[PDB]
């Protein structure tokens, strides 16, 4: 039974359909008028159970013929409207939209907000159900969208219309009807959504949000998103369109951090400041400030990092009195990594020549170059210090010094281009070591420059068959990192012809594996652009064929999250059958490169790699730890470190070596205490193996890199923006490590220095508009959305109050503690500028 | 107030959904 | 073995559409030293 | 292992996209696993341990490869130890696999005894985070400095030469979020979490109290980086019960070196705490949990009503206003009951009046007494 | 060999000699430890409650 009022409404709804059983017009205007008013009252009300709709399970089902054949006047409109409003409850999704289309067009707000939302969803569905072969039935759907979207923007339904409009793919028309306050929600929503929607819709969504940002005059964020679109011409356009000098300086800081530099003309006001900031050369002057503002200025000793003074030195007394090569190389690498960028050392400054005299062979090419990391971005600092070795009697240390000269200039650009000048006359040096050091240093000094003078100085070395093969490999690597992702034909065609000519005995040699990377680096993040290139690559022979093609395809989709390409890479990883399988090994880092763009992608790749390790043959097994390292570079997640620990003791020596590297790589510069503990335990555990000792100590140097202020994260700007030069900087080392016995533990330790291409510190430094340092109290902590659902994600949770400057580990965010200042850019990462708030009043 | 009749919960959990409900619970 | 991954691959494929005895001798002749069943 | 956390909660296609991303990845897992030696080592060892192998207990180790083992029948056997058994993994009380015929030790079995503390090891912290708590910033920094920073970055204290603080008491009116904050810090640093509720350590058996606390610290130090939570410490805090206090105080301050395990103790009646248990040497960090103020109350309302569908007319300020009359738990009660009240009148979209009558009814049920 | 069927506590039979796990057998419920106080699914139905 039903209550008295409920019974009255039920009886009304009943004899409102009992009467309709015939032709009389006294039903279609009057009775449908009563139905319309009652249904309007029900639906307009917030009551989530419209009472007529509860009763109307015995629906209009008898009234189909008269509904169809009646005159299309107000009677048909009324019937269609009533059946449409009711139809959201029955399974009439295909037909509710048609009922609304054939009924009175009306305004959707008249019925109810939930009705508007359901009709919007139905429009979104019918857009995809409609074929792409015609464009006439889409106009009726647009005649609903044109009013649904403004209604949603009026009613705090930003994400609804965003999704509606990406479903019909026509994002173009969100860039007109936005309010000055509602823009934040929508831009942030598509900014979050872009990482998941596939190509090319993600790029169109990006440029749509960029248009919205330009229309709301948010120039720094517009340039940030343009850098997402990695098209320097678009960045140049927005930079020219800017109207604030200080905003231009802030975005020049962002460009210098991203590693992008573009020429400036005389019309660019305050030319010197913008040019030098975008050239990043000021960084050292800032960096040595931060270091001395927290007084870490004392350079640490590799022995002290090992802290042999406290462990029980069970190798000592008689059996320690030798300056053996391997641990000396490890100590030199540790001194370089830990004391990197601090511009000073106590070991290899006072005993510079003396320490070198007690190393041997490839250590000289390494140890000397180590100094270059300590003297980072003080070009006139290192460049005054390498001279004593630029004319050294020793030749191998000369090779190391000639690379240190270039590595000092890494990350900064000088109008003079000093490294270009110094290393130009030695890129054809007769001795292989001199040429190798010169070319590696020059490539590091100009990674991401794309300038064609250096590229045309580099390219002839490809055809220079007289140069040893590793020289060709380093040349391809340098050409790749100098021109990252640009897909420039001048480089690309030349390197394609270079890789096209090698024979069987050359395709299988240790260093040829880098040449495809030199191609792939030129195609970073460009995707289907490799498809035209891939047609040529199939001409070369298997297994080197699949090796090169998979590597370049991976480079084409690095950070894209393209799950279809990841599926193809998994198929490559799934061919169960060892040199011919080396192409599978690269494929492992593939799932890293694609999935390292999203948190969910990374954390799911973590679970994939566990099973892949459980089932993998040794070629995949050794490759996995490198990809694990790249997932969380300078982000020591415990669920990664524990796996690396459990696989650091594997009987397979190469699996152990790669896990040991991944230790320092995931915790690079983080100075984590627990990881340092397991590294010390491994050092006292693997003391019987010089290889494992060297690897463990190298990892110890990696985690203590820059004493805690330095990291190798290729992403920046709230971990949404990636730096292609940094991506290459890791990628070369990680792909090289696939044969660690020959490449790194063998002849080519210097290859590790490639990570200096990714060298970027993590901190906040606040300046006033004069750009002098301005210590400001800020609120620092993790990032979550909490009460932000498809809206504002600003939440520095579990925060502390810290006066700037402060270091910012992976996942850390900072916010202005007091609103007394206004930041130039509301993304507080790296060097930021502040202004006094005039709207704020006392 | 009368208790929630089965039709009432039905309409409560049907009318109030977004146009996404079915997809995302099925996906879960 | 293949799997759907129909979350994005279905639209990916429908976008890729753009890029896309009677006369036999039952008279078997034998020889002098011939097998006959 | 667990799934990622999808962090839109409103029904939006962003939530969808994250979901089908996850489906893609798990489907690649399925693909990979479906698309599918050491017989010398097995033939030596796993044939020396000829099936079946019995399970017993190790009592003592006498020689390098000779040990005493008891079994479930209670007999005692001096047996040999095969070389592959990890000696450092063997100690009195350890469960050991034994050859059926000759009872020789053929390996250590990972422990499956001490059931109760094994249950209270919980480790099921991930339901909350520092995100779920709003406005308790002073408390957050205090506990971070005391327990979270020494676990995440003991480097600062070791470099400073500082032995980190080794005890924290949380206090305040109930429902202020002490338990929530303890669970949240357990979530932030993934160190093993141990919870034991107050009176539950009080036991009828004379030994069971001190014995229970001893075994709980034993398991905590066994897990090494660990946090132990004693809520309503007042039940014990305010001879036998005093002896359990003495056991806990000595486990905190006394002999041996405790190491890494941290201790959080939550009380509602801190002023009734005995002077001994509040040790200045151990308990140097006392964190008060005051009744939430206007800003904190607003934060809690947003946090709890965030997951609820809301109407436009809701004016949160009139709910926030008046005085600090109530805590966060009461706020959750108002949110829940407002949800039910909207449900009765058939709203799946709660309105302002719902919260108004909800707070009124809660304040009615809040306290009592004749005028 | 269908080990994945072997959940904990399935009351699974061995062989009298060499053990050599034999077959699953039915489960062990008889929850008399709980049935001393548990009422299982009770009998009371809203019909014999009046008023
Ligand atoms: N600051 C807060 N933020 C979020 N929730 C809170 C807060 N304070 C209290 N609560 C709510 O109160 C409950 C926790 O009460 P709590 O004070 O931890 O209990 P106890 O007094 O036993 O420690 C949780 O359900 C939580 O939702």
């Amino acid at each position: 039974e039903l209550s008295e009022e409920d019974k009255q409404l039920q009886d009304e709804l009943e004899m409102l359909v009992e009467r309709l059983g015939e032709k009389d017009t006294s039903l279609y205007r009057p009775a449908l008028e009563e139905l319309r008013r009652q249904i309007r009252s029900s639906t307009t009300s917030m009551t989530s159970v419209p009472k007529p709709l509860k009763f109307l399970r015995p629906h209009y089902g008898k009234l189909k013929e008269i509904y169809e054949n009646m005159a299309p006047g107000e009677n048909k409109r009324f019937a269609a409207d009533i059946i449409s409003v009711l139809a959201m409850t029955m399974s009439g999704e295909r037909e509710c939209l048609k009922y609304r289309l054939v009924g009175s067009q009306e305004e959707l707000a008249s019925w109810g907000h939930e009705y508007v939302r359901h009709l919007a969803g139905e429009v979104a569905k019918e857009w995809q159900e409609l074929d792409d072969a015609e464009k006439v039935q889409r106009e009726p759907l647009l005649t609903l969208v044109k009013e649904i979207v403004p209604y949603n923007m009026a009613h705090n339904a930003e994400h609804e219309a965003c999704d509606l409009l990406m479903e019909i793919e026509q994002v173009d028309m969100l860039e007109k009807d936005i309010d000055e306050n509602a823009y934040a929600k929508v831009c942030l929503y598509l900014t979050s959504c872009v990482n998941y929607v596939p190509e090319p819709e993600n790029s169109a969504l990006l440029r749509c949000a960029l248009g919205v940002f330009r229309k709301f005059s948010r120039f720094p964020e517009a340039l940030r998103l343009a850098l997402m679109l990695n098209d320097m011409e678009l960045v140049e356009d927005i930079f020219t369109s800017c109207k604030d000098v200080v905003v231009q300086k802030q975005m020049a800081f962002m460009l210098g951090r991203h590693g992008v530099f573009l020429e400036l003309s005389e019309d660019v006001e305050e030319y010197e400041d913008l040019t030098e900031i975008m050239s990043n050369v000021q960084l050292n002057s800032n960096f040595l400030a931060l270091a001395r503002e927290l007084d870490i200025m004392e350079p640490k000793v590799p022995d002290d990092i090992y802290k042999t003074h406290l462990e029980n030195n069970r190798f000592g007394g008689s059996g320690s009195q030798v300056d053996s090569a391997r641990m000396n190389l490890a100590s030199s690498f540790v001194n370089g990594f830990v004391n990197a960028a601090f511009g000073q050392d106590k070991l290899l400054t006072d005993d510079g020549n003396k320490w070198l005299y007690k190393n041997k062979d490839h250590g000289m090419l390494s140890a000397a170059a180590s100094l270059g990391m300590i003297l980072l971005w003080d070009v006139d600092g290192g460049l005054t210090q390498i001279d004593k070795y630029l004319y050294s009697s020793e030749d191998y240390i000369k090779s190391g010094a000639l690379l240190a000269c270039g590595i000092v200039n890494s990350g900064v650009r000088n109008e003079c281009d000093p490294a270009l000048a110094l290393l130009s006359d030695y890129v054809l040096h007769n001795s292989n070591t001199m040429r190798l050091g010169s070319i590696f240093g020059l490539g590091l000094a100009y990674a991401g420059s794309n300038r064609e003078d250096v590229l045309t100085l580099l390219l002839p070395v490809m055809g220079d068959s007289k140069s040893s093969m590793e020289v060709a490999g380093v040349t391809a690597l340098a050409c790749g990192m100098i021109a990252v992702g640009s897909c420039n034909g001048d480089v690309t065609s030349t390197i394609l012809q270079t890789i096209m000519e090698k024979s069987e005995t050359e395709l299988k040699d240790t260093y040829a594996r880098w040449l495809p990377l030199g191609l792939g680096l030129n195609h970073l993040g460009k995707g289907e652009a490799i498809e035209a290139i891939l047609a040529a690559l199939e001409v070369v022979s298997e297994p080197f064929r699949s090796f090169a093609n998979t590597l370049v395809d991976v480079c084409a989709y690095a950070g894209s999250g393209n799950v279809l390409k990841v599926q193809q890479l998994l198929h490559i990883c799934s061919e169960h059958f060892a040199d011919m399988g080396a192409h599978q090994g690269v494929a492992v880092l593939g799932i890293a490169l694609i999935a390292m763009g999203e948190e969910i992608g990374a954390e799911m790749a973590l679970r994939t790699f566990g099973h892949l390790l459980r089932y993998g043959e040794p070629t995949l097994r050794r490759a996995v730890p490198l990809a694990l390292a790249l997932i969380s570079v300078s982000n020591p997640r415990l669920n990664i470190l524990d796996t690396l620990s459990k696989f650091s003791h594997d009987a397979d020596p190469e699996v152990s070596y790669n896990s040991i590297f991944a230790m320092g790589m995931v915790g690079s510069g983080t100075n984590n205490a627990r990881l340092a503990a397991m590294l010390r335990q491994l050092a006292q555990y693997h003391a019987k193996d010089p290889n494992n000792l060297f690897m463990v100590r190298l990892a110890q140097g990696l985690t203590h890199l820059g004493k805690g202020t330095l990291t190798l994260c290729p992403y920046h700007s709230d971990r949404q923006l990636m730096s292609q030069v940094a991506v290459a900087g890791l990628l070369t080392v990680l792909v090289s490590f696939l044969d660690v016995r020959n490449i790194i533990l063998g002849k080519s330790h210097y290859v590790l220095y490639g990570l200096v291409a990714a060298m970027q510190p993590r901190m906040l430094v606040t300046f006033d508009e004069e750009l002098r340092p301005l210590p400001v109290s800020v609120r620092v902590g993790q990032a979550v959305d909490v009460v932000g659902q498809a809206g504002k994600p600003k939440t520095i949770t579990g925060f502390q109050t810290h006066t700037t400057p402060v270091l910012l580990a992976h996942g850390e965010r900072a916010e202005l503690a007091t609103e007394e200042f206004l930041p130039v850019t509301p993304i507080l990462e790296g060097f930021v500028i502040l202004r006094k708030n005039p709207n704020y009043d006392l | 107030i009368r208790a929630l009749d089965e039709g009432d919960i039905a309409l409560l959990k049907t009318y109030g959904q977004s146009t996404y409900s079915r997809q995302i619970k099925q996906v879960e | 073995v293949s799997t759907a991954v129909l979350s994005i691959t279905a639209k990916a494929k429908k976008k890729e559409k753009e890029k896309e005895k009677e006369p036999e001798p039952n008279f078997q002749l034998l020889d002098n030293p011939a097998r006959v069943m | 292992s667990k799934l990622p956390l999808v962090t839109p909660h409103t029904q939006c296609r962003l939530k969808l996209l994250k979901l089908e991303r996850i489906k893609d990845y798990l489907l690649m897992e399925e693909e990979f696993i479906r698309n599918q030696k050491q017989e010398e080592e097995r033939s030596k060892v796993d044939d020396l341990r000829g099936t079946p192998m019995s399970v017993g207990t190790l009592e003592e180790i006498i020689d390098d490869n000779h040990a005493i083992v008891s079994t479930s029948v209670g007999s005692e056997h001096y047996v040999s130890i095969l070389s592959f058994v990890d000696k450092d993994l063997l100690e009195p009380g350890c469960s050991v696999l034994l050859n059926h015929k000759v009872h020789a030790v053929i390996g250590v079995l990972m422990d499956d005894t001490d059931p109760l503390v094994t249950v209270m090891k919980v480790e099921k912290a991930p339901q909350e985070t520092y995100a779920d708590i709003g406005g308790l910033d002073n408390q957050i920094q205090e506990i971070k400095e005391s327990v979270e920073l020494p676990l995440t970055h003991p480097e600062y204290y070791e470099e400073m030469g500082i032995k980190p603080p080794k005890g924290v008491i949380l206090y305040g009116p109930p429902g202020t979020g002490k338990t929530l904050l303890a669970k949240a810090v357990a979530n932030q640093t993934s160190a093993t979490f141990l919870r034991v509720v107050g009176s539950e350590l009080i036991q009828k058996y004379l030994g069971d109290g001190p014995k229970l606390v001893r075994e709980l610290f034993r398991v905590a130090e066994e897990h090494a980086p660990s946090i132990v939570f004693i809520d309503e410490i007042d039940a014990i805090g305010t001879r036998e019960i005093q002896r359990t206090m003495l056991e806990l105080l000595n486990q905190l301050d006394g002999f041996d070196s405790r190491g890494d395990v941290k201790v959080i103790m939550a009380t509602n009646r801190i002023e009734t705490l005995d002077p001994a248990l509040i040790r200045p040497g151990r308990i140097d960090r006392k964190i008060e949990f005051p009744l939430p103020d206007e800003k904190t109350k607003k934060r809690i309302f947003q946090i709890h009503t965030s997951r609820m569908t809301l109407a436009d007319d809701v004016t949160l300020d009139d709910l926030i206003m008046a005085k600090d009359d109530l805590s966060g738990a009461d706020i959750k009660a108002i949110c829940t009951e407002a949800g039910l009240m909207a449900l009765r009148e058939r709203r799946m979209k709660v309105t302002n009046e719902d919260f108004k009558k909800s707070k009124e009814n809660v304040l009615y049920k809040k306290q009592e007494g004749t005028p | 060999i269908d080990i994945n069927d072997v959940t904990p506590n399935c009351r699974v039979a061995l062989r009298n000699d060499s053990y050599t796990l034999h077959k699953i057998l039915p489960n062990k419920v008889d929850p008399l430890v709980s049935l001393m106080m548990v009422e299982k699914v009770p009998d009371s139905t809203y019909e014999m409650i009046g008023g």
